C-alpha cells in the first residue's frame, strides 16, 4: 500500500525486492535477514546502508535523497535506507 | 463424500482442505482408527502447507465455540456422519 | 576519525507441544470400587 | 471428580483451573456459561487471552503457552483451557 | 550468600550525574578547587548511600584538576574476589578542567 | 535481582550512566504521562530518541516492548535496561 | 599505610634525576644508543630501587622497565595481579622526551 521511491532505472528498487523475499524465507530471526540486505547492498552499491525489519514499528531517520526504499514484504515491513 | 456446511475460505484451499481430511480417511481407516490421529495429520499438513495457527475438529455430535481468522474457516459433513470443523486462529 | 563498534541486538524467546489424550476411570484401580 | 489427563501449569494454576472449574459447575448447567466463567475468570486473574472448550466427545490441535495448558476430567466433562495470546 | 550484589555502573550512574550537573563546566580556581573536591566527594558518598549496596563497602576516591599542557597518567588495582566485591569509574573533562572519581566496593563478610 | 527505583525496576546494577539514567527514568514516564498513550506505537522513542539526542550524546538506540531480549557490544557504560509496569525498555548509545 | 601517588613521585625523581634535564638540549645530544641502552636500563633500575629503599616501609615492592626507541611501532601495556585489599596495589608511568618511550611498571604487596 506504501511504496517510498527511490531513483529511475529500478537499479536499486527491483534489487531490494529479490533479495529481501530470499532473506525472509531463509531465516527465522530478523538479525540474518537484515544484515543479509544490508551486507549485499554495502558490496554492490554503497559504503553504508541502514535496514530494519519486523512486523510492527514506526522510524524516523535522516538519509541521502532516492535512497529510501520501504516495503510491506508479506507479513512483515522491512525498511532500508543509504546513510553515512 | 464430502458435505460441506459453512464455508469461509477460498475454493483453491476448500478443495486442498477435502483432499487433507480424505487422506487422514486413508491414514486411519479402519475400526480401530481414532479421529484424533487424522486430526493430528490435518492440522500439520496445513501448517506445512498453508501455515502455522491451523486446528482440526473431528466428531459428530458436540458443540464447540471458538475464535477464527477469517477466510480459514471450514465445517463440513460425510455421508458417513462425519462432522469435520478445521480454522486458522 | 572515530571508533566504532556493533552492538547486534537480539529477542529473548521462552514453546513445545504436548499431546492432549481422550479418555480410555477417577480411581485408576476399577477394582477397588467394585 | 476432577481428573487430569494432560496440563502444562504450575501446580498452583492448576489448583485454580479445578477450583474455577468446580465453582462453574456448582453455578452454571450449561456447558457454554461453565466454559466462559472459566476463561473470564482466567483471562481476568492472569492477563492476556484465555480459551476454554467444554465438551464430551472432543479431539482438537491447538497451540498454547508454555505451563498455560490443561486438558483434564471434572466429574465427568471434558475441558480443555490454554492461553494463546 | 550474597543475594543483593554490587556491580559497577550504578554507582558510575550516580557519579557521572553528579559530575555533569554540579561542575557545570567551573574553571580551576586554586582557592577553592580542594574544598570543591571537599563538597562533592560528600556529596556523592551521600548518593551511594541510596547507592543500595548493604554490605559493600566504598572507598570514595576523586580527582580534579586543570589539564594545561600537561600529560598525565591514573591507575589503580583490583584485589578482591571476583564473585562478590567490585569497583566503579568514571571520568569528565571539558576544555580546561577534568574530574574522574572511582568507588570500591568490598561485601563485607 | 531487578532491583526497585524510584522511577521503575532497574536491573541493579546497571551499565549506563545517572544523568542518562535519571534522564530516561524520568523522561520515560513523563513521556507516556503528558500527552502519550499506550495506543500509539514507536511516535514515543521517537520523542525518546530525540530528547536524548539533544542533551546526551547524539547517537542512540531505543527498543521497548513486551517481549525482547538482547546481547550486544556497545559504547562502554550506556546501557539502560528497566522493566516498568511488565515491559521492558532498553537503550544504548553507539559512536 | 602508603600512597601509590607517593611511590610515582619517587619514580619520577629517580628517572628525571637521572637523565631528565630541565634545558632541553642534552636530551636528545643524548638520544637511543645501542652501546649505551645496557648503562642507562641498569641504572634507571638501580637508581629507582636505591630511591625506593631510602623508603622505611615494610612493603614489598618488584620493578619492571621497557625502553622504546621510537612511536612508529606501537605498545599495549597492561598490568593484573592477585593480591590483598587494603595494602597492595601496582602503579605504571609512561615517559617521553624526544626519541625514548620509557615505561616503569611496579608492584607493592604486604609482609
Amino acid at each position: 500500500i506504501d511504496m517510498p521511491e527511490n531513483s529511475e532505472m529500478k537499479s536499486m528498487k527491483n534489487d531490494a525486492f529479490s533479495q529481501a523475499k530470499f532473506a525472509v524465507e531463509n531465516y527465522k530471526f530478523e538479525n540474518k535477514i537484515s544484515s543479509h540486505i544490508k551486507k549485499f547492498f554495502d558490496e554492490k552499491y554503497g559504503p553504508n546502508w541502514h535496514c530494519v525489519v519486523g512486523k510492527h514499528f514506526n522510524a524516523y531517520v535522516s538519509y541521502d535523497s532516492k535512497n529510501f526504499i520501504f516495503f510491506y514484504e508479506g507479513q512483515l515491513a522491512i525498511l532500508l535506507y543509504r546513510k553515512g | 463424500k464430502a458435505i460441506i456446511n459453512s464455508s469461509d475460505m477460498q475454493g483453491d484451499l476448500l478443495q486442498e482442505a477435502q483432499d487433507v481430511i480424505q487422506s487422514g480417511i486413508e491414514n486411519n481407516s479402519a475400526p480401530v482408527l481414532n479421529i484424533e490421529a487424522a486430526c493430528k495429520y490435518i492440522k500439520e499438513n496445513l501448517d506445512k502447507k498453508f501455515g502455522p495457527t491451523w486446528q482440526c475438529i473431528i466428531g459428530e455430535g458436540y458443540a464447540y465455540d471458538v475464535t477464527v481468522q477469517n477466510n480459514t474457516l471450514l465445517f463440513m459433513f460425510y455421508n458417513g456422519n462425519l462432522a469435520v470443523l478445521i480454522f486458522k486462529s | 576519525i572515530a571508533e566504532l563498534s556493533e552492538h547486534s541486538v537480539n529477542t529473548e524467546r521462552v514453546g513445545m507441544s504436548h499431546k492432549e489424550g481422550g479418555w480410555p476411570f477417577k480411581k485408576r484401580i476399577e477394582k477397588d470400587t467394585s | 471428580q476432577p481428573v487430569i489427563k494432560n496440563s502444562d501449569m504450575s501446580v498452583e494454576m492448576q489448583k485454580e483451573v479445578e477450583e474455577v472449574a468446580k465453582k462453574a459447575i456448582d453455578y452454571c448447567n450449561t456447558d457454554k456459561e461453565i466454559a466462559t466463567f472459566i476463561k473470564d475468570d482466567f483471562r481476568s486473574r492472569y492477563h492476556g487471552t484465555w480459551h476454554c472448550i467444554v465438551g464430551r466427545n472432543f479431539g482438537s490441535f491447538v497451540t498454547f503457552e508454555r505451563s498455560y495448558y490443561i486438558y483434564l476430567y471434572v466429574g465427568q466433562l471434558a475441558i480443555l483451557l490454554f492461553k494463546t495470546g | 550468600y550474597i543475594k543483593n550484589r554490587f556491580y559497577p555502573s550504578k554507582i558510575q550512574k550516580i557519579i557521572k550525574e553528579l559530575f555533569e550537573d554540579r561542575l557545570k563546566g567551573v574553571e580551576y580556581d586554586p582557592n577553592n578547587a580542594n574544598q570543591l573536591s571537599e563538597r562533592l566527594v560528600l556529596e556523592l558518598r551521600e548518593k551511594i548511600k541510596r547507592g543500595k549496596v548493604p554490605r559493600y563497602k566504598i572507598g570514595v576516591q576523586v580527582v580534579f584538576g586543570e589539564i594545561k599542557g600537561q600529560g598525565l597518567r591514573i591507575a589503580s588495582k583490583c584485589l578482591w574476589d571476583v564473585q562478590n566485591d567490585n569497583y566503579a569509574s568514571y571520568t569528565y573533562t571539558s576544555e580546561k578542567v577534568y574530574c574522574t572519581g572511582i568507588v570500591f566496593g568490598c561485601y563485607f563478610e | 535481582q531487578y532491583k526497585t527505583f524510584m522511577g521503575a525496576r532497574v536491573l541493579w546494577p546497571p551499565e549506563c550512566a545517572d544523568d542518562i539514567l535519571e534522564g530516561a527514568i524520568r523522561e520515560t514516564q513523563d513521556a507516556l504521562k503528558k500527552f502519550e498513550i499506550a495506543r500509539e506505537g514507536q511516535k514515543i522513542a521517537e520523542h525518546l530518541k530525540k530528547y536524548m539526542d539533544d542533551h546526551f550524546d547524539p547517537y542512540w538506540h531505543v527498543f521497548f516492548g513486551k517481549n525482547f531480549g538482547c546481547q550486544a557490544v556497545h559504547n562502554k557504560n550506556r546501557f539502560i535496561y528497566f522493566y516498568i509496569e511488565k515491559t521492558a525498555f532498553l537503550m544504548y548509545q553507539t559512536q | 599505610e602508603y600512597i601509590s601517588e607517593e611511590v610515582q613521585k619517587a619514580i619520577d625523581d629517580s628517572v628525571k634525576q637521572v637523565f631528565g634535564i630541565k634545558d632541553d638540549s642534552s636530551q636528545v645530544t643524548i638520544t637511543y644508543n645501542k652501546d649505551k641502552v645496557n648503562l642507562w636500563t641498569q641504572q634507571i633500575i638501580d637508581y629507582t630501587i636505591r630511591g625506593l629503599n631510602k623508603l622505611g616501609k615494610h612493603f614489598k615492592y618488584c620493578v619492571t622497565a621497557i625502553l622504546q626507541q621510537t612511536n612508529h611501532a606501537g605498545i599495549s601495556v597492561q598490568i593484573t595481579a592477585y593480591q590483598d585489599t587494603n595494602t597492595d596495589g601496582s602503579l605504571i608511568q609512561c615517559y617521553e622526551i624526544n626519541d625514548i618511550y620509557a615505561i616503569v611498571s611496579v608492584f607493592a604487596m604486604a609482609v
